[PDB]
RNA sequence: CCGGGCACUCUAACGGGACUGCCCGCGAAAGCGGGAGGAAGGAGGGGACGACGUCUGGUCAGCAUGGCCCUUACGGCCUGGGCGACACACGUGCUACAAUGCCCACUACAAAGCGAUGCCACCCGGCAACGGGGAGCUAAUCGCAAAAAGGUGGGCCCAGUUCGGAUUGGGGUCUGCAACCCGACCCCAUGAAGCCGGAAUCGCUAGUAAUCGCGGAUCAGCCAUGCCGCGGUGAAUACG
């Protein structure tokens, strides 16, 4: 049922189905198939013609999601970075942001360990 | 994920320093010791000379900084 | 009709404190609702033996603080005179509000 | 007419209070099979009765508070089994040698500095 | 146990069928201490390996423990710089410690997703005198044997 | 305890933020307990003489 | 789990309460 | 280093504390800092009357303080002198107007915090570490003590090297938590450095 | 809940009780094995407690202290920065990698502690953190509190997933003179590695290990997954 910018959720429960969707997720979700009164567990396949229109509806128009969404990401994070700022310069070395111990445990934001002669 | 409820920061003697630039038109070169201050388009135009606990930084305001604290552009430390 | 907590640190210069408001006040009024004790509120304290590392040895420090009721139903003067100014012991700190 | 027993365990209390009848056992106002819902070993407490050919001949109202359902599961079958030794003193002649009689002392061990549980201690290294 | 020798820890018997070995069964089971779970399982076991077996659990438990109880096993011993594999009976203590925990140990490697499966089907699978569990301690037995040559190494 | 670091005493510091415990007899300006205004290490020294009332020798 | 700070379970552990784990 | 101080771990039964006064959460940091500024002055005065032990009682604006000696006069003074003009500095400490009772101790040989304090003063005057010791623990068994121990620092005579002496005789039991030994320390300047001394004087058992 | 009553639970104080005392076997004796009585049996279980001495062990930054050295300064005040830096290496931990599980709902058993400008019932506003209002307690009579695991029901259907929550974007709450460096918290969004870990290596012998949650000290707040302590459920194995 291609809903937001070109999804396709299927098979599994709208709920669970939904959160495939950039911007979408768990609670997200509760919300669509709440105001759109649909049965949170049907099968996306299980859906109904007027139902899946309706959905879309909301989702849609209401939030930014997929390539949008990321689209003002990626600008807010070049943003706080084309100006001076502190966090600005962390995105850029690469080192994590939200003030963290780099001497160890910062691998997720740095990467594999690059392993020098001791 | 900021914070500050309500009631943006802003230490006086920086405050009520900048604006008394503006009623003499403009100036050219301040600073301040006290990079806790919130920036504020009261500033936007102005040169803020940050203290990073070392030296002074010339810090040009603009107006997509308005929300940021000065010390955000005055990096404390130096590394590689 | 007469709320008396006794609070002490030790359990024996308040159990006969506790003996002394009673009997002092037994023939005098009623008879007294005895001496009832009430759960004690252990404080602690665990501090490390020495200073400076050696941070596996501590040693415990308690200060237990023990209570006690009374609480004489029917006062008749003579029995607030066996009582009054009739205190002894310095172990104590009494609470009274019959 | 009635016939009372204690019984304790891992730091619980049981009441118990025998009575003649059809084997209706109670535990704070709830059906014996109530209170103790679907916990496998939760018969154990009546063991004693079963061990004397009871329950079928004796009625129960049960007070139990302090702990967790299975010390309180033990700690019944204590009393019940003081209780019924209280009732006829020549049933602990063969309520003993199960020792249903005996109050399980097992207590927690008491939780000791420099070491992680009383007993567990932390791990090291280089040496 | 440098002192005096260990004692036999005594078990409690089944509730549900008065048995010692269930227990123990049960016990290999349980983990994080949680009885009941482990106590359910089991039984949802043996109510299994009726709706498919005309016998009675306790009646397969029995013969599948029975059939994955190794009767000689390796275990070694230095000797100038090589320690050999020396071959030599297993006391029944073992024999049943070993049994049960293969058991739940071959139970759990099983592809059927609900545990109490898992258990049934290998039980079952274990009178039958076929699965992983009986697989071990045949491996096992095939250990000694293959050392014979090292058997004068009893003690 | 470097003596002219003894202004604690000085109560007013222009934010009770500023404000903090120290030892009111080693001057110790860590572990220091509030229930004796004293320090993890006096709290054991006077302890183990009987000048802490009641403070006894916990055990369990 | 534990570890998750929008859960039930996570806001316990966390200590704390919200959306996910209200007072009652 | 280990060895609980026997008086702490006797505290319980076998001694008795040294304030035995009950304040309350609020208070009790206060009465507590009290008593100290108390002993403080307590001590470097009458030190010359030797000082044993500072008992302090409470019950509100009412203490006890009743300073045991073994020269009591010192204390007093001519007729009933000093026992005021302290008794004077004291309601400047603690404005909770107290008493200052004065009690006399039995031998200053069976009182440790004295003897120990006593093998301190030779160490200061140069004395023969040594025998001070075997005296002291001498003039301990001879008047009465079921057994006594001295024990000095190290840096004895000036040496360079740290030691440390001894001296015991008679039953000293620190393990019997019964037993009943009133110790006592005392320090000691010294032109090179300080010393520590300690006394261990058992008495009656049960 | 009220009357009412102390029996029962409990609260806390004193005391009773276990000594190989009794029974049989072995023994010179001490004692050993078994057995009855008994809540408990041979040190019932756990604490406090650590000999003469060792390491020139640790600590002069707790404190005390000999000598040494500085005295517009090696002393003092302050604002800001730093102790939180990060190509790397290690220790102790936390949370996981899932179905003996995760989620939602309903529903059941704890112990030990803490509470004046503190715990904060109940109420209303907010998805919420939190805010506004406000009762009770000086606390066995009020509050923190919900114990969690568990039990019942329903969902997920083996997938990097309804496993897992890193990381990052955005919005906001509270503490605080002030949260850039550098606080915690809530909500939305993002949703990483991780499929049980090489060589090697740690703990534990019973209500122990393993697992589950609860309190407290410090403390404005908090970087506590740390430490000290509490109780629920509750094993395996020891030939030697
Ligand atoms: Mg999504
Ligand atoms: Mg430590
Ligand atoms: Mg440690
Ligand atoms: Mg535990
Ligand atoms: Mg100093
Ligand atoms: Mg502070
Ligand atoms: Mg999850
Ligand atoms: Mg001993
Ligand atoms: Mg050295
Ligand atoms: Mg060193
Ligand atoms: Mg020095
Ligand atoms: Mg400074
Ligand atoms: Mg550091
Ligand atoms: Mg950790
Ligand atoms: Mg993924
Ligand atoms: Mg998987
Ligand atoms: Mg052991
Ligand atoms: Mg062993
Ligand atoms: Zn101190």
């Amino acid at each position: 049922a291609r809903i937001a910018g070109v999804e396709i959720p299927r098979n599994k429960r709208v709920d669970v189905a939904l959160t495939y969707i950039y911007g979408i997720g768990k609670a997200r979700a509760k919300e669509a198939l709440e105001k759109t009164g649909i049965n949170p567990a049907t099968r996306v396949k299980d859906l109904t013609e007027a139902e899946v229109v309706r959905l879309r509806e909301y989702v849609e128009n209401t939030w930014k999601l997929e390539g949008e969404l990321r689209a003002e990401v990626a600008a807010n994070i070049k943003r706080l970075m084309d100006i001076g700022c502190y966090r600005g310069l962390r995105h850029r070395r690469g080192l994590p942001v939200r003030g963290q111990r780099t001497r160890t445990n910062a691998r997720t934001r740095k990467g594999p360990r690059k392993t020098v002669a001791g | 994920p900021r914070s500050l409820k309500k009631g943006v920061f802003v230490d006086d003697h920086l405050l009520e320093k900048v604006l008394e630039l503006n009623a003499k038109g403009e100036k050219r070169l301040i600073k301040t010791w006290s990079r806790r201050s919130t920036i504020v388009p009261e500033m936007v135009g102005h040169t803020i000379a940050v203290y990073n606990g070392k030296q002074h930084v010339p810090v040009y305001i603009t107006e997509n900084m308005v929300g940021h604290k000065l010390g955000e552009f005055a990096p404390t430390r130096t590394y590689r | 009709k007469i709320r008396i907590k006794l609070r002490g640190f030790d359990h024996k210069t308040l159990d006969a404190s506790a003996q002394k408001i009673v009997e002092a006040a037994r023939r005098s009024g009623a008879q007294v609702s005895g001496p009832i004790p009430l759960p004690t509120r252990v404080r602690r304290f665990t501090v490390i033996r020495g200073p400076f590392k050696h941070k596996d040895s501590r040693e415990h420090f308690e200060l237990r603080t023990h209570n006690r009721l009374v609480d004489i139903i029917n006062p008749n003067r003579k029995t607030i005179e066996q009582l009054m100014t009739l205190d002894l012991p310095t172990g104590v700190e009494i609470e009274i509000k019959t | 007419e009635q016939y009372y027993g204690t019984g304790r365990r891992k730091e619980a209390v049981a009441r118990v209070f025998l009575r003649p009848g059809n084997g209706k056992v109670t535990v704070n106002g709830q059906d014996f099979n109530e209170y103790f819902q679907g916990l496998v070993r939760a018969v154990a407490a009546l063991e004693p009765l079963r061990a004397v050919d009871a329950l079928g001949r004796f009625d129960a109202y049960i007070t139990v508070r302090g702990g967790g359902k299975s010390g309180q599961i033990d700690a019944i079958k204590l009393g019940i089994a003081r209780a019924l030794v209280q009732y006829n003193p020549d049933y602990r002649a063969k309520l003993k040698p199960l020792g249903f009689l005996t109050r399980d002392a097992r207590v927690v061990e008491r939780k000791k500095y420099g070491k992680h549980k009383a007993r567990r201690a932390p791990q090291y290294s280089k040496r | 146990a440098r002192r005096r020798r260990a004692e036999v820890r005594q078990l409690q018997p089944d509730l549900v069928y008065g048995d010692v070995l269930v227990t123990a069964f049960i016990n290999k089971i349980m983990r994080d201490g949680k009885k009941n779970l482990a106590a359910r399982i089991f039984y949802d076991a043996c109510k299994i390996i009726q709706e498919k077996t005309g016998q009675e659990p306790l009646k397969v438990f029995k013969q599948a423990v029975e059939n994955v109880k190794p009767r000689m096993e390796v275990r070694s011993r230095r000797v100038g710089g090589a320690n050999y594999q020396v071959p030599m009976e297993v006391s029944p203590r073992r024999q049943q410690s070993l049994a049960l925990r293969w058991l739940v140990q071959a139970a759990n490697q099983r592809p059927e997703r609900r545990a109490a499966v898992r258990i049934a089907h290998e039980l079952m699978d274990a009178a039958e005198g076929k699965g992983g569990a009986v697989k071990k301690k045949e491996d096992v037995e095939r250990m000694a044997e293959a050392n014979r040559a090292y058997a004068h190494y009893r003690w | 305890a470097r003596k002219a670091l003894i202004e604690k005493a000085k109560r007013t510091p222009k934010f009770k933020v500023r404000a903090y415990t120290r030892c009111v007899r080693c001057g110790r300006a860590r572990s220091v307990y509030r229930f004796f205004g004293l320090c993890r290490i006096c709290l054991r020294e006077l302890a183990h003489k009987g000048q802490l009332p009641g403070v006894r020798k916990a055990s369990w | 789990g534990k570890g998750d700070r929008r859960t039930r379970r996570g806001k316990i552990w966390r200590g704390t309460y919200g959306k996910y784990r209200p007072r009652k | 280093g280990n060895k609980i101080h026997p008086i702490g771990f006797r505290l319980g039964i076998t001694r008795d504390w040294e304030s035995r006064w009950y304040a309350g959460k609020k208070q009790y940091r206060h009465l507590l800092l009290e008593d100290q500024r108390i002993r403080g002055l307590l001590e470097k005065e009458l030190y010359s009357a030797g000082l044993a032990r500072v008992d302090i009682e409470r019950a509100a604006d009412n203490v006890a303080v009743t300073v045991h000696v073994a020269k009591p006069g010192v204390v007093i003074g001519r007729g009933g002198e000093r026992i005021r003009v302290l008794r004077e500095e004291l309601a400047k400490l603690t404005g909770k107007n107290v008493a200052l009772n004065v009690q006399e101790v039995q031998n200053p040989n069976l009182s440790a915090p004295l003897v120990a304090q006593r093998v301190a003063e030779q160490i200061e005057r140069r004395f023969a570490v040594r025998r001070a010791i075997k005296q002291a623990v001498q003039r301990v068994m001879e008047s009465g003590a079921k057994g006594a121990k001295v024990i000095v620092s190290g840096r004895i005579g000036g040496a360079e090297q740290a030691r440390t002496e001894w001296a015991a005789q008679g039953r000293v039991p620190l393990h019997t938590l019964r037993a009943n030994i009133d110790y006592g320390f005392a320090l000691a300047r010294t032109t090179y450095g300080v010393l520590g001394v300690k006394a261990y004087i058992f008495l009656g058992e049960v």
